[PDB]
């Protein structure tokens, strides 16, 4: 049987932050990954 | 007319072609 090899998912993680002087809330952006692998 | 997995990530542009058209 013939198998495809697809590399496991990966990508950079960037943090969205308003300036700390305003607040400490943070939202995280996972680059180029479907919202299932998370 | 105008026409891999090694850590090479292609970031998307901020203005999609749609807003550029506007
Ligand atoms: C930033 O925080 C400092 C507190 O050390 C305060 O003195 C300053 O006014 C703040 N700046 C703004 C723009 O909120
Ligand atoms: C993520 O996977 C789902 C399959 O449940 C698919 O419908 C969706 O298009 C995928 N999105 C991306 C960005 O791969």
């Amino acid at each position: 049987e013939i198998l495809d090899i697809t590399p496991c998912s990966f990508g950079g993680v960037s943090v969205i932050t308003p300036g700390t002087n305003t607040s400490n809330q943070v939202a995280v952006l996972y680059q180029d990954v479907n919202c299932t692998e998370v | 007319k105008v026409t891999k997995f090694n850590g090479l990530t292609v970031l998307p542009p901020l203005l999609t072609d749609e807003m550029i058209a506007q």
